RNA sequence: CCGCUUCACCAUGAGUGAAGGUGGGCUGCUUGCAUCAGCCUAAUGUCGAGAAGUGCUUUCUUCGGAAAGUAACCCUCGAAACAAAAGGAAUGCAACGGAAAUUAGGUGCGCUUGGC
DNA sequence: GCCAAGCGCACCTAATTTCCCAAATTA
DNA sequence: TAATTTGGGAAATT
């Protein structure tokens, strides 16, 4: 069970006397972590044999820490909020590697523990009523305040925000809380590219996945290099190792394909059948690998692994993909690959709905149009 | 004082031996030159074609086989060579980063919680000898790593950040920590011995005798030797370092420069006090062994005036210019050899590797980005190179010029300035500054980092400040030349900054 | 083939002709850039061994947690590259203060809310 | 896919800071 | 003569 964690704006809750307290609860607790896990570490370890269980830890963290942290505060919340964060940081075996030393806070970053009451929002927080110390220590100057039980003297205190944890925003106060928490009608659409190889994309939604060729055009470069080389038999060693990588790597974009669609729950999922983007004039494979790469053995991964996943896949036709429209369907006639060509491969333009963007994420979400 | 530190990085080519056992090494190597004596280098033609050494057969003999180094561990039976040596500096590194580790916590709790938070920066001298210094002298049974560990303490305990808890006990995290060593130097006292054996820079580390552990542990089998003290019963480790690549450099006979301070150390007229071991590259299983000696030289004191006051600042056409305060003589660090690094290191730009998550997945986060890793490193050395080569020239500029007080631009002023040539066509400004201060030292110049008050705009000679000639307006015409409405933009900038005005 | 260089020429270029070329890396003994000799290169790859940790499954409770197991993990350690450890190994130009740590911000990925 | 906001985890990059001692005593 | 050990004593952020 997963625990969502909000973290919301103190912009009001008076409002220095607030502030004074945080700053001086936050140092105070930092000292008692920060003196706690050194403490501890200097009783199994540099003391103790170098030997002691979670047994010690218990009555050390129980006794020591939970006693200073609670006749300090005098409130329950803090010190056992405390209690398990020191417990949590002092990891016995972590620490019997001596892989590392001790996860040691400033006094800045490190959160005030606390443990309700809202209103649409106004917090409302149990807390003592605090009477500043009429001697303060020369050394100590930042603590001011001392502050009461929360059943003798309960002041319990208010915020306005624009387990329950407070602290600095990276000068003004976030207040943290977690809290515990644990389709076959929604259609995708996958569709070859001319800068991306595949691209994904889901009917009525706004969310796409697009297949990078880096590692694809880096190998390809290598690969002619050697080539090129070798041309002044290893040419058909390098043919049969080239297709175990183009073989590895089609696997590794049926995965991430698999799993941009399972994400976004698409229960259907629909691509162009195996001519349609065998001769595409305009597909990436066509117009950068010279129309030389296994098709065949893609489709079959991507279908394969997608229906290793729960997802259908249809097989749909392409119905004038780069040029016809995805949000009204006006076919842009001047939209000829050869227009694309005399340019750089622009974006997308219907002139009727005017809706202009990627051309291959235009075509993805003109195949996943169901009626198709 | 009147003096500089600065270290002389050496790799370490084996450990040295017996004046008895080098002299039957040495004469083995001429036993097989004279055995093997068509084409030869050039030392083998004035003993034919000229060929390349790796080509020659009169080099090639010499190499010697395990044959003779077993000959060898027969004959001289106590005699030490490079298993043994890097199995001690392993185990020297672990037990030198848990001793840093350990120790640190142990110091904390002897200051803070036992002390109650009584201490200055005086009994902090007290608190490292007592605690961390007896720590590690329990461990090593060796002054020189005991107090070349207090030192290595001492830099990264800083005791009023630590009370006001501004950050947190130091401690590390890394399979290459380095094993530093202290010999004192200066008055009866003069550091490590270096000696030279027949021009060889051989340097040897006070150390105890070494009997490997009979119940070695499972779970930390590098733990292998226990240490005699040094006091009791010691054997001393010679290494001798590589001097050959720059015994060829053309700097091996000049009056300055790296090249002259280890031909200074070699000879005795420069001690070290401080050295520091660690590896440096995977070769084979075994690595390649650096020692970082630390000595101080002294400052090269060529004529410079403090009535003579210059400048730098960040430039957008040139990444750095140099002014003087009423010279009208100028620097430009040409952004050439700045344009073919931006080229490699888009080149050095693996987006998908870093992010994909389905590539190189399944052996941890160390190889997951392993081939990143390994491109900012190569990287990182150029770009340090690179800004010692700029140093270099600023610092000749104003030497030429005689300046000796230089007011750069604050490290603020430069990394938000928002028309730095970083900025636009793009940085360390931390290493880029440092090292310019740093090569100026040496000199003698001295570096006031200054503040900016309206610098771009404000004019160089009468004194007017403008607000028509903003980054916008300038960007505007494409970063035009300079005028003022009272009577080159970049050179403007720096003579701004050549202002004693500033604070 | 070029999201390689240069010679150009056309309309910033994943344009067209001509010539060339790892267009990626490893060793050459401190480093960088360029050569050079030899090499690896499916390397933005492929995989091995492991259990410290995040998680997970099973139990146990004195309900904080504890004990087992798995092995998914930006989980842990590791894996290509000169010649025949001990100066066998270059040419040119340029440089050479290193180490440790802290702090900050950011990159990268997952989720809880919302939109384009 | 990006943006905004925050959390959790690990890595990367930049900036800063500090050390590289000296004297006295004991084998 | 070289290696080893010792050195001293509070005070913040908006
Ligand atoms: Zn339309
Ligand atoms: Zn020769
Ligand atoms: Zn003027």
């Amino acid at each position: 069970t997963i625990t969502k964690t909000l973290k919301l704006r103190i912009v009001r809750p008076f409002w220095q006397e607030i502030s004074e307290i945080f700053r001086q609860l936050q140092k105070q607790a930092a000292e008692i972590y920060n003196q706690s896990l050194i403490e501890l570490y200097y009783e199994i370890f540099i003391k103790g044999k170098g030997i002691a269980n979670a047994s010690s830890v218990e009555h050390y963290l129980s006794d020591v820490c939970y006693t200073r942290a609670a006749e300090l505060f005098k409130n329950a919340a803090i010190a056992s909020g405390l209690r398990s964060k020191i417990k949590s940081n002092f990891r016995l075996k972590e620490l019997k590697n001596m892989k590392s030393g001790l996860p040691t806070t400033k006094s800045d970053n490190f959160p005030i523990p606390l443990v309700f009451e809202i209103s649409n929002f106004i917090i409302k927080i149990p807390f003592g009523r605090w009477q500043v110390k009429k001697e303060i220590d020369k050394y100590r100057p930042w603590e001011k305040f001392d502050f009461e039980q929360v059943q003798k003297s309960p002041k319990p205190i208010s915020l306005l925000l624009s387990y329950i944890e407070v602290k600095r925003g990276s000068s003004a106060w976030m207040l943290n809380l977690s809290i515990d928490v644990p389709d076959p009608s929604i259609i995708g659409g996958i569709a070859v590219g001319v800068k991306s190889p595949l691209v994904c994309a889901i009917n009525n939604a706004f969310s796409r996945y697009s297949i990078s060729d880096n590692d694809l055009f880096h190998f390809n470069k290598k690969m002619f290099a050697r080539r090129r080389i070798l041309l002044k038999k290893p040419i058909t060693i390098l043919t049969e190792k080239s297709e175990r990588f183009r073989k590895k790597l089609i696997e590794r974009w049926a995965c991430e394909i698999a799993d941009f669609f399972i994400k976004n729950k698409v229960g259907t999922v629909q691509m162009e059948n195996l001519e349609s983007m065998k001769r595409k004039e305009d597909s990436y494979f066509n117009i950068r690998l010279r129309g030389f790469w296994p098709y065949a053995e893609m489709q079959n991964k991507i279908e394969f692994k997608l229906k290793q996943y729960g997802i259908e896949i249809r097989k749909v036709a392409p119905n004038n993909t780069s040029k016809t429209c995805s949000k009204c369907g006006h076919l842009n006639n001047y939209f000829n690959f050869e227009y694309r060509k005399k340019n750089k491969f622009p974006h997308f333009k219907c002139e009727k709905c005017n809706f202009k963007e990627n051309a291959d994420y235009n075509a993805a979400l003109n195949i996943s149009n169901p009626k198709l | 004082k009147n003096t500089i530190t600065k270290t002389l990085k050496l790799r370490i080519v084996r450990p040295y031996n017996s004046a008895e056992v080098e002299k039957i090494v040495a004469d083995e190597k001429n036993n097989r030159e004279k055995i093997a004596l068509k084409e030869a280098c050039s030392k083998h033609l004035k003993v034919t074609t000229q060929v390349e050494r790796n080509a020659c057969l009169f080099c090639k003999a010499r190499k010697l086989d395990d044959k003779f180094y077993q000959k060898l561990r027969g004959q001289f039976p106590d005699a030490v060579f490079w298993q043994e040596i890097s199995e001690i500096f392993r185990q020297l590194q672990k037990q030198a980063a848990e001793i840093y580790n350990q120790s640190l916590i142990e110091l904390y709790y002897e200051i803070f919680i036992k002390g109650k938070g009584i201490a200055n920066a005086s009994s902090v001298e007290h608190y490292l000898s007592d605690v961390c210094y007896t720590r590690a002298a329990e461990l090593f049974k060796n002054a020189a790593i005991a107090s070349g560990l207090r030192s290595k303490i001492k830099s990264n305990f800083r005791l009023k950040e630590l009370k006001n808890m501004k950050s947190g006990l130091p401690t590390t995290k890394s399979d290459n920590f380095p094993i530093p060593l202290v010999k004192q130097k200066g008055g009866q006292y003069t550091g490590f011995e270096i000696s030279n054996h027949n021009s060889d820079f051989i340097i040897k580390i006070p150390f105890g005798r070494w009997q490997v552990k009979k119940e070695i542990d499972k779970y930390r089998p590098w733990e292998k030797f226990d240490f005699e003290q040094v006091q009791k019963s010691p054997k001393p480790i010679s290494l001798l370092l590589s001097t050959q690549r720059r015994k060829r450099n053309k700097g091996w006979s000049k009056d300055e420069g790296t090249e002259a301070e280890i031909k200074k150390v070699m000879n005795g007229d420069y001690q070290t006090s401080y050295i520091e071991v660690k590896r440096g590259s995977k070769i084979g299983e075994k690595s390649a062994w650096m020692l970082n000696l630390s000595i101080d030289v002294p400052k090269i004191d060529k004529g410079v005036d403090p009535s003579i006051i210059g400048g730098i600042a960040v430039g957008v056409k040139s990444p750095l210019v140099c002014a003087i305060n009423n010279a009208f003589s100028r620097y430009s660090i040409s952004d050439n050899d700045l344009f073919h690094f931006n080229k490699k290191m888009f080149a050095r730009r693996r987006i998908l590797l870093k992010k994909n998550r389905h590539k190189r997945a399944g052996h941890g986060a160390k190889n997951k980005l392993k081939p990143i890793t390994i491109l900012t490193e190569k990287s990182e050395r150029f770009r340090k190179k690179l800004i010692e080569r700029w140093a270099c020239e600023i610092a000749d500029f104003f030497i030429k010029n005689k300046v000796g007080t230089v007011q750069m631009e604050n490290l603020e002023s430069m990394k938000r300035k928002e028309d730095s040539y970083f900025n636009i066509r793009l940085w360390p400004y931390a290493e880029m500054q440092n090292k310019i201060e740093f090569k100026l030292k040496q000199y003698g110049i001295e570096i006031r980092k200054v503040a900016p008050n309206n610098t771009s705009k404000t004019c160089s000679k009468c004194g007017h400040l403008n607000n028509y000639f903003n980054f916008e307006y300038r960007k505007k015409n494409k970063f035009p030349h300079f005028k003022c409405e009272k009577c080159n933009a970049d050179y403007n900038a720096a003579l701004n900054i050549s202002n004693p005005k500033l604070k």
